[PDB]
RNA sequence: UUACUAAGUCUCAUGUACUACAU
RNA sequence: GUGUAGUAUCUGUUCUUUUCAGUGUAACAACUGAAAUGACCUCGAGGCUC
């Protein structure tokens, strides 16, 4: 992440889904961890999803999320959107 | 301090034309209730998007689509098992699946799914520009040039699916060529050829995929090593019959192999040659093959580098086993064509990368697979066969062709007012001028006596139901009266020894005729006779100021004092008044009223002050006023039948014209529309057209304005033809529509048809078997004393060859006395030619040749014999290429790679006046210009502009600033003595301005002293010489004033003071690829701070609706919705470099196709004016602009 | 080019010198020195200008004119053989070595007489290299005013050599 | 462990983006993905490879499209030369 | 550490600017 | 008229802030 | 107004085996290995010295 370093992403082609965050971590780019006009929802690869693991917080890998993840606008133009797969695999 | 920052307007006029993609797919039903058929195309060039369809044999434009603003790298369509809808990869790496909807009262294209891959720019690692569709549409595969392949599998629901992607990565493995194999559903298989990145040797080897639905991931099956110089891959369907394994065509060079998936077969035959093979031979290749199979005949057509179109048919070869064979023959071939289609029809849609795209439908099918003499067979793979190519074209038959220019190397403008484009075409060689005024038609003129006035057309009531038609002239002392029938054109009481203020008909058969001194009342009498029932006079004697009428109603103002109202008692003829004094306070100038219907409420009127005032027709009343300006010269009212709006075209006198909306109930004027045209006092008239029914006013001045409103738009225009004194709608038996009788300023009768109008998409109308001329062209030439003579310069393909064909005013000219419009020159190839004129009196053309030569000619001008004569005159060596060359004073001046040469003129051949040493920056010279003979900009590949002043007595040009960045400049251009225009090879449209701090010193300061003498530079510059010796050599900068990205290459600038005789000077562009552009200066500023917001609206309107859809979704479309594609505008436009005060148009031209609820949705965000005065800013551009 | 200027009150400053001097001629430069050990000016600076045309006009113009702050302002603008002999006699005035060495070659500044271990040895510059090989190879080892001394090359290690002959030769030229 | 996370990323950088020079980077390495990047462009525009085509003079288009992808190859030169 | 001056002749659009003023000295 | 550059490492002391942790 | 552990930063101070070779460095630095003893000459320098 932008903030913990040791943080590892995942970074493959993300697939059709969208990642679900929790509200605790709700308002967030998974990237940049910005609360400012979000824009694209988040796309995981399948092989973030899957069974329960796919429920969980992208963003904090533990709680179950409820909300969708955006990329904010400062990210979808750095492209960061686009970069790959983000996830927390790490719990950190 | 007045901020400089030019603030340019970008429009695309004409969208580009070379399509580089397309897909069969039946997309909408429309004008059927229930009607499904596989016969359609919907085909794309990068940003711009078209879709067309036959049904008739013969191609229509369906809807010009908006623009999508990205690059398209690849569309295929996609049919699954439904309205089939065309999966769409460009950049943002975005699977943009759009399905092309009919939505209010046009064909939108809504977007389906968008999935994220890569990154957005163009690149080597982003998986495009390689995809295929399986052709049972149950998975899409996009793949990358080098890295790395993806395929979705595509599922279909209540709503779509789009499966996780599935991955293979080969690191070093360059990809080319993605073709798929067909399959009964057994499993996708696609076919590629790699080319390993890093290895020692040259190795192409094809690949095999087979996709397993089971396993759910893409399989390596077989890698078959062919030589380098393999070219490309083609499906073979089945071979079911003979003996899953899958077979796939390889287009090598000089020969065609077919391999098996399990190698037990590979086929090599030979693919036969041409009997010329002029000068210059490749081993060829085939760029596009494509399959057909129908009644257990299968065949395929793969076609040469030279357009020669080719088939394979499979024999068992019953003799030894039941095994594949391959038999070329031979076709009509064509053209080189991108890539090729066939509807379920007969028809074969062939896609011309070169210029047209063209449709067929074939019936000889080509000769029988028994002939052994003209096919070739797999039996021997070594052999040749020889062909003579055939333009008899027996095989295929051209249906319909697409007139556009793909490779559009250099154009003239021609006729600056109505923005003519001179410019070749490729392929055919013939001149092409694509003009924005309307096209005209011209035919059986006459020659009227002269002075002649205006001119009315009635319907004849002596004979009722009838051809004959009654035309009226006017000369200011007489009246000329005229009969109208089919072919006959015929001359005839009424009065002829007055003017004829105005005429019209009446209810039913009856005219009544408004003169100066007194009026008229006629009506018909037997066949050539006409009888006056009633004649009205002033009471006292007075001349008539103005008249007008409706159907049944008339109005009639005199001198000062009062006006006359008319009308025609019912259920027979007669004329009565009204006893009541319509004082209107003053002289009233000229009335205006709808002659449309029988009743026309709210009369028009003006005054001779400039002010102009309604009248409601209780009674009278004045509920409006407006003070403009000038007197009003003339004024028409005008309500159309669409919206049933009444608008109030009014026309003033120095040429400004004038519109207003009308509100029926209350007649408040509002939404004021103007304009400025020609100088002169304007005409108007009424015509009625089709392009459904519309109506226009035609408006007459120094040029000719036809000011039409298409749907919920409007725009004035020039037409054709210089000048046109007075013009009303036409109708002949011979087939008229659009038709129009009217006359020239030189008070000569004309007929003539209008043809195409400039709407939104188009803009312009293009005036120019199988038919390739040989001859491809080089440039285009205009000498600077004749304000547009166009000379033209092209090329042999062969053995080197040129010829020159010059024109001048409508066609051409003869060569001599010779039949030929054209010269042939032998041995010259032209590399770069530019015209000078020495002296005033002579003019020499200047050729460079490849054999470095600079060879001079002379033009004549036979003048009433008129024809071109050339003649050569010197011959001198050249060191260099001479990529650029152009006018110097009394010079010419001319750029070698490294050096630039000023040549004088010398006899027996040409002298070199002066040379000009470059700074060491500088490779070679593209291309270069000068501002008013003081100045220059010099361009280079590598490098950017660079530019000098001329010294005199100090015989060479000084660099007296650099450029800030390396940018590879095609064709530049001066706005001004201290700015530059300049594109790039990779499509950026750049404007330079010189600093203050060296503007002032060169305002200051005389040349001469900048290479030796005093100059003093403040401590800065002289800091950035030592301390940056490189970049600052130059010792001053361009500061970046506007950067803009046009995805195309652009050939030719132009800056016109004036398009259309608006005011703001324009600056036009031409790209290779073809298009051309505009960038209007915005004067003042909240001009550009609208435009901005705008801009800023429609740029993350997708976003906004987005997040709309996301917040009722949290209360109860994707995001890119309203783009279409992921790329976002300031990002695609942006690209290579920012841009910087540029505003692109393009984009707000796209918030007037959206529907309202959309519209006024998007302009919430503003607190300034609303939808409606949007799309007045909008749509002023185009009008007022040019 | 470039001019020094000295005799300042440090209370003169940059900006007073910049349009003192421009009154003169265009300045490229002005490099007036901050002291370090004192936090203020120390009295004299260097007026950098575009040519030494501009520079000598202001040399002659400006010198001995200005008066700031009751001081005047000054203005004024900004390789060899050697041969070491040892064993000289007592008697060997330097003017005399002057005498005995310019037969041989034109001496660009005056010999040097030092005395090592009692041992009267002195240092003669040549402005010839080849001049220099002439004092050498008569002089060497040879018997003045009754004693022997000893001509040879001075140390720098000793000159006389390769690179040392071609560079001579260019700075003779 | 920041750093070292720099590296991981340099890893799946390079995977993906194909050549990113890191610190060391032979010049031979490093102007291969230059000419590579190049190549791509000019064959990747449709607009570019029009251009690319008439200035060349080839006879078809996809001539110059093919040749800047076996242009990539460093073999492709001696390929040439055994013509 | 070539420019031609046009002699009368119309041979000196090889000759020199120098060469060719040092021929109006001469003539 | 002086044409503009000095501290570093170690050792044993002094100057001053700070971070977890406990009453 | 205290104690436990620990950190950073000044300043003072001072120059560590004379050399060679390797690593290392942008060059340094730093690190890694070994070790001359004797005689003579001129003004710490120097030796086709033995």
């Amino acid at each position: 992440s932008r903030h913990q370093f040791d943080l590892i992403m995942c970074l493959k082609q993300p697939g059709v889904q969208t990642g679900l965050l929790c509200e605790k971590c709700d308002g967030k780019c998974p990237i940049c961890d910005s609360y400012v006009r979000p824009k694209r929802k988040v796309r995981v690869c399948e092989n973030c999803s899957f069974g329960k693991q796919a429920k969980n917080c992208i963003i904090c890998n533990l709680n179950v999320g409820v909300n969708d993840a955006f990329y904010c606008w400062e990210c979808c133009r750095l492209g960061k959107d686009k970069d790959g797969c983000p996830r927390i695999l790490n719990l950190g | 301090a007045k901020d400089d920052e030019l603030y340019l307007y970008h429009l695309t006029l004409k969208k580009q034309t070379n399509f580089v993609h397309s897909c069969i797919g039946h997309f909408v039903d429309l004008e059927a209730g229930s009607k499904r058929e596989q016969s359609q195309l919907c085909v794309a060039t990068e940003t711009h998007l078209e879709l067309y369809d036959t049904a008739d044999g013969e191609l229509k434009l369906i809807a010009k689509f908006q623009n999508l603003f990205a690059t398209i790298t690849s569309m295929k369509s996609l049919d699954l098992p439904w309205p089939t809808f065309l999966a769409l990869t460009s950049d943002s790496g975005n699977l943009s699946i759009v399905q092309i909807i009919m939505h209010a009262g046009a064909l939108r294209l809504k977007t389906l799914v968008n999935q994220p891959l890569t990154r957005t720019t163009l690149r080597r690692v982003s998986p495009i520009s390689y995809m295929e569709i399986d052709p049972n549409g149950r998975c899409i595969i996009l793949s990358s040039v080098e890295q790395n392949k993806l395929c979705f599998l595509v599922d279909y629901a209540q709503k779509l699916r789009i499966s996780s992607p599935l991955e293979i990565i080969r690191p070093h493995m360059v990809t080319l060529d993605m073709a798929v194999v067909d399959v009964n559903f057994n499993n996708p298989c696609f076919v590629t050829l790699e080319i390993d990145n890093a290895a020692t040797q040259l190795s192409v080897h094809l690949i095999f995929y087979v996709l397993e639905l089971g396993l759910n991931h893409i399989v390596k099956k077989a890698d078959y090593l062919v030589n380098p110089s393999a070219n490309f891959v083609l499906s073979l369907p089945d071979l079911s019959r003979y003996n899953f394994n899958p077979f796939v065509v390889i287009g090598f060079e000089n020969h065609i192999l077919v391999k098996d998936m399990n190698g037990f077969f590979s086929l090599k035959v030979e693919i036969p040659k041409r009997s010329i093979t002029n000068s210059r031979h490749k081993n060829v290749t085939i760029i596009s093959g494509i399959v057909q199979k129908l009644k257990n005949d299968f065949f395929v057509l793969l076609q040469s580098n030279h357009g020669d179109l080719f088939k394979l048919t499979v024999s068992p070869d019953t003799n030894d086993r039941n095994r594949p064979l391959v038999q070329l023959s031979y076709f009509d071939t064509i053209q080189n064509s991108h890539q090729l289609h066939i509807f379920k029809n007969g028809y074969l849609f062939a896609l011309s990368e070169m210029n047209n795209n063209f449709l067929f439908q074939f019936e000889k099918l080509g000769v029988e697979k028994n002939d052994f003499s003209n096919v070739l067979t797999s039996k021997d793979p070594n052999k040749s066969l020889v062909f003579e190519p055939s333009i008899k074209l027996q095989n295929l038959s051209i249906l319909s062709q697409q007139l556009n220019l793909n490779p559009s190397i250099k154009s003239q403008i021609v006729s600056d007012s109505p923005l003519s484009i001179a410019t070749k075409h490729f392929t055919n060689n013939k001149i092409i001028t694509l003009t924005n005024a309307v096209n005209y038609s011209n035919l059986i003129s006459t020659s009227l006596p002269p002075n002649a006035t205006k001119l009315w057309l009635i319907p004849d009531p002596a004979t009722t139901g009838d051809n004959n038609t009654l035309l009226f002239i006017t000369f200011p002392k007489k009246t000329m009266i005229l009969q109208i029938d089919n072919e006959s054109m015929e001359e005839l009481f009424k009065l002829s020894q007055d003017t004829t203020i105005h005429t019209c008909l009446m209810g039913s058969h009856s005219i009544i005729q408004v003169c100066t001194a007194e009026l008229r009342h006629i009506v018909p009498t037997g066949k050539s006779r006409y009888s006056n029932k009633l004649t009205w006079v002033p009471p006292a004697g007075i001349r008539i100021v103005c008249a007008t009428s409706s159907k049944t109603q008339l109005i009639i103002s005199l001198s000062n004092y009062e006006l006359v109202y008319f009308k025609i008692d019912v259920s027979s003829d007669s004329l009565i008044e009204l006893t009541t004094h319509p004082e209107l306070d003053t002289m009233p100038s000229k009335v205006a009223i709808v002659q449309d219907t029988q009743h026309a409420d709210l009369l028009a009127i003006a005054d001779n002050e400039g002010m102009i005032k309604i009248m409601s027709l209780d009674f009278l009343t004045v509920i409006s006023l407006q003070l403009v300006s000038e007197k009003i010269s003339d004024m028409i009212m005008v309500r159309d039948s669409s919206i049933g709006q009444l608008n109030l075209h009014v026309g003033l006198e120095n040429g400004v014209y004038m519109k207003f909306h009308i509100g029926d109930v209350d007649g408040s004027f509002t939404d004021i529309k103007r304009r400025f045209l020609g100088l002169k006092p304007v005409s108007l008239s009424y015509l009625r057209e089709i392009s459904k029914w519309m109506s226009c006013v035609v408006c007459h001045s120094s040029s000719t304005w036809v000011s039409y409103t298409w749907k919920n738009v409007w725009t004035i225009r020039q037409l054709k033809d210089q000048n046109m004194l007075s013009c009303s709608k036409f109708v002949n038996a011979d087939v008229a529509i659009n038709g129009v009788c009217s006359i020239s300023s030189s008070g000569r009768l004309n007929i003539g048809r209008v043809s195409n109008f400039p709407t939104l998409d188009n803009w312009f109308h293009v005036h120019e078997m199988l038919q390739i001329s040989t001859f491809r062209p080089r440039t285009i030439l205009s000498f600077p004393n004749n304000p547009k003579s166009i000379l033209f310069i092209d090329n042999h393909s062969g053995k080197k060859q040129c010829r020159i064909s010059l024109q001048i005013d409508g066609e051409c000219l003869k060569f001599g006395s010779s039949d030929h419009l054209y010269k042939i020159l032998d041995d010259i190839d032209c590399v770069s030619a530019a015209i000078i004129d020495f002296t005033r009196q002579a003019d020499h053309l200047i050729i460079c040749a490849g054999d470095k030569r600079l060879l001079t000619y002379k033009i004549l001008v036979n003048k009433d014999k008129l024809s071109f004569d050339i003649e050569l005159l010197h011959q001198t060596e050249i060191i260099s290429p001479i990529h650029a060359m152009l006018k110097f004073k009394n010079f010419l001046l001319t750029a070698m790679g490294s050096t630039i040469v000023l040549y004088g003129l010398g006899k027996k051949q040409l002298l070199r006046r002066s040379v000009t040493q470059t700074p060491v920056s500088i490779t070679k010279i593209v291309s270069m210009h000068q501002w008013n003979y003081e100045r220059l900009a010099v361009g280079d590949i590598h490098e950017s502009v660079t530019l000098f002043i001329w010294d005199p007595a100090g015989n060479v040009f000084i660099p007296y600033v650099d450029d800030s960045v390396k940018r590879h400049v095609t064709v530049l251009k001066f706005l001004d003595e201290a700015t530059v225009i300049g594109a790039d090879r990779y499509g950026n449209a750049w404007t330079l301005r010189s600093p203050p701090e060296c503007e002032k010193i060169m305002s200051n300061h005389d040349p001469s002293e900048l290479s030796n003498g005093a100059i003093k530079y403040p401590l800065d510059v002289i800091t950035l010489q030592q301390k940056l010796p490189n970049t600052y050599d130059c010792k001053f900068k361009f500061q970046l004033l506007n950067h803009f990205f046009v995805n195309d290459i652009i050939t030719d600038f132009h800056i016109l003071d004036s398009l259309s005789n608006s005011d703001r000077p324009g600056c036009i562009y031409m790209g290779l690829q073809g298009t051309v552009g505009c960038f209007i200066p915005l004067l003042s500023k909240g001009n550009v701070f609208m435009m901005g917001n705008i801009e800023n609206i429609m740029a993350e309107a997708d976003d906004t609706f987005y997040l709309d859809y996301e917040s009722r979704k949290k209360n109860n479309i994707c995001e890119g919705s309203c783009s279409i594609l992921g790329r976002d505008h300031q990002e695609y436009r942006s690209y290579y470099a920012p841009v910087r005060k540029v505003i692109d148009g393009d984009l707000c031209e796209n918030f007037l196709r959206l529907s309202l609820n959309e519209q006024e949705f998007l302009a919430k965000n503003l607190k300034s004016v609303q939808v409606e005065d949007i799309i007045q800013t909008i749509n002023e551009v185009r009008t007022n602009y040019m | 080019n470039t001019v020094y200027v000295g005799n300042i009150d440090p209370r003169i400053t940059k900006e007073q010198l910049y349009e003192l001097f421009i009154q003169i001629n265009p300045v490229l430069r002005i490099k007036y020195p901050k002291d370090k050990v004192l936090q203020a000016y120390q009295g004299y600076a260097f007026i950098e200008f575009y040519n030494q045309g501009d520079a000598q006009y202001a040399i002659k113009i400006m010198n001995n004119t200005v008066r700031l702050y009751d001081r005047l302002i000054k203005v004024r603008q900004v390789p060899i053989a050697k041969l070491f002999i040892k064993n000289l006699a007592d008697s060997i005035d330097s003017d005399q070595l002057v005498k005995i060495f310019n037969k041989f070659g034109k001496l660009i500044r005056e010999p040097e007489i030092f005395y090592l271990s009692k041992l009267k040895c002195a240092y003669v510059y040549f402005e010839d290299f080849e001049k220099a090989d002439l004092a050498i190879k008569s002089l060497n080892n040879q018997l003045v005013a009754n004693n022997r001394i000893t001509v040879d090359y001075a140390f720098k290690n000793g000159k006389g050599n390769a690179k040392y002959g071609d560079d001579v030769d260019r700075l003779l030229n | 462990a920041e750093k070292q996370r720099q590296l991981k990323l340099q890893k799946i950088y390079k995977q993906k983006y194909i050549g990113l020079g890191d610190e060391s980077t032979t010049r031979e390495q490093w102007q291969r993905n230059v000419r590579n990047d190049t190549l791509n462009t000019l064959q990747g525009h449709s607009a570019s490879l029009e251009y690319v085509s008439l200035s060349r003079g080839d006879l078809s288009i996809r001539d110059t499209r093919i040749h800047l992808l076996k242009s990539m190859s460093p073999g492709y030169k001696a390929y040439l030369r055994e013509e | 550490q070539e420019l031609e001056l046009e002699e009368e002749d119309e041979e000196g659009n090889v000759m020199s600017k120098k060469v060719y003023d040092e021929l109006k000295k001469q003539g």
